[PDB]
């Protein structure tokens, strides 16, 4: 669309000479090389700032180009064609794509953020790159640092790149999950620690009523075996923890059938 | 009633060490940002500190863009 | 290789009276030299300006030629304001001093002759003097670099106070730390005190810049006080 | 004490001529240079470093110097003096101190203590590498506190002077992020009935603590008056509480808890 | 100029019949060329050497010269002795094979001389035969690149294996693995089971190499199953 | 019968496109070891990656301590 400010890429006033725009090329290239920055939202950057320092290099192309977004509208081509020597501009931007146009693929990296659920399922999906169309599918049981390489649906090019998709295992709200154990608080009243009864726990599963055993110590794990988070190397068991609370609400019958036991616990 | 804060001139250089051809040299790659108006050049106390540590690694070795060696360093903190 | 090397150490004052030296001694002429001096207060319209004469730190101690004032400065939080108070020897020289504002550009020149100029004489005096007194001149710098840290303290307790209201029970700490400064500045008070204090402050602010709100913990809705003495 | 292996510092085989002694040092001299470098052990050993390549330069220092241990007894100075052009070397190791001799540096180290013992502070016999120091830290220190001993630090002309930060090490019981103790207050059920005594343990000892009736788990409770004193003041422990089980039951207990675990199988 | 260029690449067999080439083609006259290559197993003291001539990656489809024995390698874990085999088309053109064994200097080294240099006609056939293949040979180059992919992760979960003892349930699932490879080899299975074996072990190592022993959260005393279905 | 594991023999520094002499000054200033037993060197597959990233930053500047701007960096991962 219209001009993104390279001067605000760069650092320097709209009026700034060419002098400044060596000075601040020379220390976004120091900072945003992919060499010297091993990020993915990095490589994009460079890119677009080598292609400003394109068309900031000297005043005769400084005045040609630079006047470019000044203008009124953006001039035709002059005469007696451009010179692009010693820069890689076969993969600028948009806005040379609208204003000039001639341009193997980039394997594109991009994170899928991905809840348990999405990731448990995977399944078809659209996923977003910068731009562009795309949608591939993701395998139930994924885990992190999954690659998902997609050949001809990645960076645009001869030949099209992949894709890099690494799934951002979203943090559930209720579900902390570490590895495959999921510490799931698990709060109940004390009275199971004396017969064993029935609580109603939300896992990956679902609602499912899970019972335990009696004269539990508060902070046991009990495994989930056949009902876990399955994966690729086998069903993930979940290892969801147990916590004594109170009944928050009390009854007078309560406290009449309570003071025995009060007395108890003031004895021992 | 002027608070002496402000930024570092020129002269401050051979206190520590520095040549002015050294900070020229480094100003035009951009390691670090002067303030021209209206005069010479004037810098930060931490900012003469920069090619400070950068004029420490010349001892040994190489040409002037040890800095690039010292940006990442000062974002490897 | 000219003769009238500068017998002066030439400066400006500044807060607790303290030289700012633009040009030392034995420095040639002519000579065009200044830097970058910033403000005290918010909206500070106006500074003034002291050139001094003399080696000593104390503004006190030293003798005054010039004491005039710079109106005009725009309104800008202090720091921002730069001001250009450049110092020119010339050739006959007279001390061009020219107030010079980054922003605007206002100015006020005042031209200093060399019938001050001091004999030999004097020049031993001053210089045999300071020496003499420089083991308690250097109790006074750690006395001036201290109380110049006191408002640098009340300086980071104004600037960040305007820039961000944080605790009131800290606002209300640094108030009073404020006006101990205040009872503490005409009354200076001793250097262990001085520096109890400005670290007291340092530590103020730091609970002072905290970010979020009380986290105490992970937020919970109210407490209470445990009966810690043996009961029942 | 024995001369120690600057082959083995270096990387280099006991035979290692010129070169290797080169690659070797202009490899680690780039990465344990102070100014690349900012760890506490660094100048140590970049001082061993100089110090190795003092010696390890030319083969007519390689024939004098770097015969030393290799013959059967300490060989005496050679005569003529030695040459030293443009290596540092007037803070060498304890070696060339025995061997010939020829601003105080701030020493940077660590005091690992507790909480018990950061709050108390007190005096301490401070342990640096090789040499003697004794200085005491003042009590309610924290993390960061830069104790500077005048004339205390690395030998030096005039002396240097310390950076000794406290590194808590954390209690097995007591677990202190900032100037909060997240120690779990186990207690059993009937406290959220009508509220009953409970003798934690806190930085302060053994207390008995009463809880309010009717507390859900997962509260925080200040203790003011009793917390952990410090420069800024004293810093309140927010305990949270936990409840439990009695894990050792009575007959008569069972028969009692019939008739409510009754109401709890109907709600 | 000078004349009588190598017209040939020659080179050893590797593991799964898979060309490594060491004087490539068009090498000047006189020329030397040697690479090291390594063992397989725990105290090996045997080499069986192998020369052949082409440039397709099978092997049973190319052609050996010389086939001899080099012993003595120490009785070692596997990869460290290093076996150096030079082949060296001399002034003469003559391929002297030379391998030393750089421990004691066991040398096994025979000549292949410049009888196996080919016509004219027996080049283009080869050249143009490896071309019309050359569609389905970056086919079997995948086949067999995986194959050896495989046979990195047999030797690694023999390495792993004899090097570092972990829990009795994952040897079990390496030790099966192992017997795959064993009986599917010799007996090569399709391409994607390969894959799915091989990244199936790569998951096996990465839970293998866990480090300490089994801990289950915080490794309690014991656990149960719970329950799940509903009851009551 | 033997494996394709050993090292990288002075034919493979044609395939990352490195000039031989920064080879011996890399060697030479130590940022990588080589295997001088018993003719030529012998080197590891990353080691012509190290020195793969460390010659695209020669593209712009600077001098031979580029591994300085590396050996921080691995040790920054």
């Amino acid at each position: 669309a219209a001009k993104k400010d390279y001067y605000a890429i760069l650092g320097v006033p709209r009026n700034a000479t060419q002098e400044e725009i060596k000075r601040a090329y020379k220390r976004l290239a120091r900072q945003y090389h992919p060499d010297v920055n091993k990020s993915p939202e990095a490589e994009e950057k460079f890119k677009e700032i080598n292609e400003a320092y394109a068309v900031l290099s000297d005043p005769e192309k400084r005045r040609i180009y630079d006047t470019y977004g000044t203008t009124e509208a953006p001039p035709p081509p002059p005469p007696g064609g451009y010179d692009f020597s010693g820069f890689d501009v076969e993969d600028f931007s948009e806005f040379f794509q609208e204003l000039f146009g001639p341009g193997k693929g980039r394997d594109l990296r991009a994170e899928l953020p991905l809840t348990l659920e999405e990731a448990f399922h995977g399944g078809e999906r659209v996923v977003e790159v910068a731009g562009r169309r795309v949608s591939v599918r993701i395998p139930p049981g994924v885990r992190e640092g999954s690659v998902i390489r997609v050949p001809g649906m990645g960076g645009q090019g001869n030949p099209p790149g992949d894709l890099l998709l690494v799934v951002r295992l979203l943090p559930h709200p209720v579900f902390r999950l570490e590895g495959q154990d999921l510490y799931a608080t698990l709060d109940v009243p004390a009275p199971i620690a004396v017969v064993g009864g029935k609580v109603r726990a939300m896992t990956l599963e679902g609602p499912v009523e899970v019972a335990v055993p009696p004269r539990t110590q508060a902070g046991r794990k009990l495994r989930l075996k056949g009902k876990g988070f399955p994966g690729p190397a086998g069903r993930g068991d979940l290892y969801l923890e147990v916590r004594i609370t109170i009944p928050e609400r009390l009854t007078p019958e309560e406290e009449a059938l309570w003071k025995k036991l009060a007395e108890a616990y003031y004895a021992r | 009633m002027l608070a002496r804060s402000g930024w570092l001139s020129l002269e401050a250089l051979s206190e520590y060490g520095l040549s002015l051809a050294a900070v020229r040299a480094y100003v035009e790659i951009g390691f670090v940002e002067p303030l021209e108006v209206g005069g010479a050049w004037y810098f930060r106390e931490e900012d003469l500190l920069r090619m400070a540590k950068a004029e420490r690694i010349r001892k040994d070795l190489g040409a002037n863009l040890i800095g690039a060696a010292l940006v990442v360093e000062i974002l490897e903190r | 290789v000219l003769l009238d090397v500068t017998p002066l150490s030439l400066g400006v004052e500044t807060k607790g009276g303290v030289m700012t030296v633009l040009i030392p001694r034995n420095t040639t002429i002519p000579t065009r030299k200044c830097e970058i001096f910033t403000t005290a207060e918010h909206n500070q319209t106006a500074v003034e300006i002291h050139v001094l004469q003399g080696e000593r730190p104390m503004a006190q101690d030293n003798k005054s030629l010039g004491r005039f004032r710079l109106e005009g400065i725009p309104p800008m939080p202090a720091g921002v304001p730069q001001i250009e108070v450049c110092f020119d020897i010339d050739a006959n020289g007279i001390l061009h001093v020219t107030a010079k504002e980054r922003s605007t550009g206002r100015e006020a020149s005042i031209t200093i002759q060399n019938t001050t100029t001091l004999s030999e004489e004097e020049i031993q005096r001053i210089i045999e003097e300071a020496k003499r007194h420089a083991e308690e001149d250097r109790r006074r710098r750690e006395h001036a670099e201290l109380k110049n840290a006191l408002d640098s303290a009340r300086v980071q307790a104004e600037r960040v106070l305007q820039e961000r209201q944080g605790a009131p029970e800290a606002r209300a700490r640094l108030e009073a730390a404020i006006g101990k400064a205040k009872e503490l500045v005409e009354r200076d008070a001793p250097d262990p005190e001085l520096k109890a204090a400005t670290e007291e402050l340092l530590k103020a602010v730091e609970e002072y810049e905290k970010g979020a709100q009380a986290a105490s913990g992970k937020g919970p809705d109210d407490v209470i006080d445990a009966d810690y003495k043996p009961a029942d």
